[PDB]
């Protein structure tokens, strides 16, 4: 957690709701945008940080 | 010596193009434009904002 | 694995996205569609609608 690993993401195509129907995720929570949404728009970046 | 006259049309102009530039506004919202609003939140989240 | 529910490991994954859709990158499938001209239509440009 104090070196958290940061990966950008840009040029491709990003199936948020594969994701969100993919495994028992605990907490999915969204700020600023619902997920069902997020295939609906396009982001200038994302950062993945793990 | 038309100032009177003008100063209400720069003051009709005025009082317009305020009221233009308060739709830029967020006013404590996520963004200023309702379609982004809409496009990016759900209902139940959206009205708030 | 003997720990706590509240004590177990989670593997935290934040997305954040850089909203600007100027030079729009990353993008759900979203099918496009043909370009209508001239005729009052419902555009989503890049995810500008």
């Amino acid at each position: 957690v104090y070196a958290w690993n940061r990966k950008r993401i840009s040029n491709c195509v990003a199936d948020y709701s594969v994701l969100y129907n993919s495994a028992s995720f605990s907490t999915f929570k969204c700020y600023g945008v619902s997920p069902t949404k997020l295939n609906d728009l396009c982001f200038t970046n994302v950062y993945a940080d793990s | 010596a038309l100032g009177k006259l003008q100063d209400v049309v720069n003051q009709n102009a005025q009082a317009l193009n305020t009221l233009v530039k308060q739709l830029s506004s967020n006013f404590g919202a996520i963004s200023s434009v309702l379609n982004d609003i809409l496009s990016r939140l759900d209902p139940p989240e959206a009205e708030v904002q | 694995p003997t720990y706590g529910v509240g004590y177990q490991p989670y593997r935290v994954v934040v997305l954040s996205f850089e909203l600007l859709h100027a030079p729009a990158t990353v993008c759900g499938p979203k099918k496009s569609t043909n370009l209508v001209k001239n005729k009052c239509v419902n555009f989503n440009f890049n995810g500008l609608t």
